[PDB]
RNA sequence: UAUGAACUCUUAGAGAAAUUACUUAAUAAACGAAGUGAAUUGAAAUAUCUUAUUAACUUCAGGAAAAGAAAUCAAACGAGAUUCUAUGAUUAGUGUGAACGAAAAUAGAGCAGCCUAUUAAAAUAAGUAAAAUGGCUUUAAAGCUGUUUGAAUAUUGUGGG
RNA sequence: UAGAUGUGCAUAGUUAAACCGAUCAUUAAAAUAAUGAAUAGUGUCUAAAGUUAGACCCGAAGCCUGGUGA
């Protein structure tokens, strides 16, 4: 029964989050014995991290991240209210990244 | 009257560069891929993180 | 003082200056008709 | 302008207005026209002089004439440095006459010729071309060089090989006109 | 002298293709006045513009630009 | 809830609109964006300024249009597209003066995000950013711009602010 | 149910200004040497008013813009 309750928590998230996790699923939620590099998502194959810029191989030009720095904060602020901030990929807007960088280096 | 109008508005498709024709072609294929779906297994694992970060 | 300027006046010149075709066929004339039409006039010309 | 005749093409360089009148010698069927696709961004509502030349993004600008002591403002105009040059077209093989600004002359040398300046696909360029630059673009697309160049760039992009060209229709009319 | 002077153009980079006499040998890169290249050399296919794309195909870099040799002879 | 009929002109071409001659020929104003752009007036005269990015005119477009998901603001904490209304604000600030005059933020009306855009668009942007000069705007920045010139390649700190 | 939210004015003065502070400012070091400045505000109503809006009412000759007419 606990499994049916968990599936209800994942389907209760906003559609904006469910959509993002569907095309950018982290290795944590993937199957146990599955590998990260294999069975990649068509969105992940284009860019592993949608928040970081990617340099196109054929043309030496950097493509902007699929989600701007403003949109990166809306997902973090939306993922933190539902306790799903651990699934979002690395981002300079993460609450733990903003704090670690301050404590490590400081002003 | 409208058939000869859309054929006039879309008459510039013959002046497309090989690169422009390539981007539009890839987009036609991308739209056919659809949106990935979340399996019940993946949904169950997402619920654990929500419950753990809310109740414990 | 006023003068008798309509003496010997012909109705052919009334239609060539203030007629209807002299306005729909001109850029400035369309304003007159559009102005007189917004006011509600019945006599748009001549 | 008074454009030259293309060496081995029955299609003449388009007119400034977009018309492509063919000579009477070339037999043409009844009710047949060479209609160039419409300019995407449409004509330029101000400075219509720029709708007939390669003006880039320049227009006539209005400002002030500031005096020396009292700084009295007077309305004046700034005109672009428009010249009339005979530019060489490798694909066509003739000197295309046009009115081009000195700034666009540098862009033609920067990209590597008039043909490379007309085949640009970036949005900033299609706006700079204008209705006239968009007609020359259509013309060089009919030449056999550009047709054989784009057919080669489509294989590098993994596109299928690419119905009847315009220059062939005029060739068939010269044949059909005999029987 | 002054901290700011008149802005001038140094020319356009071109790579010869027919060994023009009195200017340079075939496949020689250098800066030439835009007037000659735009009206005399480019129409006659005597040279070609060296665009950043052309530099990559030829494998050379922007530091390969030479100089005009007026003393050249066929 | 369906249904027959519904002339002529604006409105084929011409012409002295409601005619001719033909034919199953047919779309006002106000509002919107851009371009151009005054003067009365106030300064107790008057030139910069103000009146005023006003009125008006021209082009283009739709039932609305425009704008819009940050090369935005903040200040060492953080906010998170555009649009409308109020407060902030007879403020900061500029101007000799007369006067002109923001933004952050707050509250309310609405709320929607995206590129696989619910209409089909990018291989991530070069004569571009930027500089000198002549102007606009403005607080000297930012933004717009004629002329002459003219870059770099991502937090492993490249580019703009 | 609980928590939070929404201009403002006053409560401390002093100076050009901050630091400072029942003390502060000038005295180029400071110092009762000298001089000045300290204790009910806030909201509403009625009425009279200052300011900007046509601004108590009536009245020019004229200036500019777009159109009209031989
Ligand atoms: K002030
Ligand atoms: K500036
Ligand atoms: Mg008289
Ligand atoms: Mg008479
Ligand atoms: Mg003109
Ligand atoms: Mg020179
Ligand atoms: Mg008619
Ligand atoms: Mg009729
Ligand atoms: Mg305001
Ligand atoms: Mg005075
Ligand atoms: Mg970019
Ligand atoms: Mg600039
Ligand atoms: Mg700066
Ligand atoms: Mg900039
Ligand atoms: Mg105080």
């Amino acid at each position: 029964a606990t499994v049916k309750q968990h599936v209800q928590l994942a389907l209760s998230l906003p559609p904006r989050l469910r959509t993002f996790l569907a095309r950018y699923p982290p290795a944590s939620i993937l199957p146990a014995g599955a590998d990260p590099e294999t069975h990649k998502t068509p969105y992940q194959e284009e860019s592993p991290n949608p928040f970081m810029p990617t340099k196109h191989p054929i043309t030496g030009k950097w493509h902007n991240p699929k989600y701007s720095l403003r949109r990166q904060a809306e997902l973090v602020k939306l993922a933190q209210e539902h306790g799903v901030e651990e699934l979002l990929p690395f981002t300079r807007k993460l609450n733990e990244e903003k704090l670690r960088k301050r404590v490590e280096l400081g002003l | 009257e409208e058939q000869e109008k859309e054929a006039k508005k879309s008459a510039a498709k013959a002046m497309l560069t090989p690169v422009q024709e390539y981007n539009r072609k890839q987009r036609e294929l991308r739209r056919a891929r659809g949106q990935p779906a979340l399996t019940e297994e993946m949904l169950a694992k997402i619920g654990e993180v929500v419950a753990r970060n809310k109740l414990g | 003082g006023p003068r008798p300027t309509m003496s010997g006046a012909t109705r052919l010149v009334q239609k060539r200056r203030h007629g209807f075709l002299s306005r729909v066929k001109t850029k400035n004339g369309q304003k007159t008709l559009k102005r007189r039409l917004a006011k509600g006039r019945l006599r748009l010309s001549a | 302008y008074h454009q030259p005749r293309v060496p081995s093409s029955a299609i003449p360089i388009p007119n400034v207005s977009g018309r492509v009148p063919l000579p009477d010698s070339t037999p043409v069927p009844e009710d047949f026209k060479i209609e160039i696709p419409s300019y995407p961004y449409g004509p330029r509502r101000v400075y219509h002089q720029s709708n007939t030349g390669l003006y880039g993004s320049a227009l006539i600008r209005f400002g002030n004439n500031v005096s020396k002591r009292n700084e009295i403002k007077t309305r004046r105009k700034w005109r672009p440095n428009v010249q009339q040059k005979r530019l060489w077209s490798k694909s066509l093989g003739v000197f295309v006459r046009t009115r081009v600004t000195t700034r666009v002359l540098r862009t033609i040398d920067k990209v590597g010729g008039l043909d490379e300046y007309l085949l640009g696909h970036k949005a900033a360029r299609v706006k700079e071309l204008g209705p006239w630059g968009w007609m020359l673009r259509w013309r060089i697309m009919q030449t056999p060089e550009i047709r054989e160049r784009f057919a080669k760039e489509r294989e590098a992009l993994g596109l299928p090989p690419r119905e009847k060209s315009l220059e062939e229709q005029l060739r068939e009319f010269q044949v059909a006109g005999i029987q | 002298a002054s901290h700011r002077m008149r802005l001038q153009d140094q020319g356009v980079v071109v790579r010869l293709l027919e060994d023009i006499p009195k200017f340079g040998r075939k496949h020689a890169i250098f800066r030439i006045e835009r007037g000659r290249m735009r009206n005399e050399w480019f129409p006659k296919n005597k040279a070609e513009y060296m665009t950043p794309a052309r530099f990559q195909e030829l494998g050379l870099t922007r530091d390969a630009i030479g100089e005009v040799d007026r003393s050249f002879v066929i």
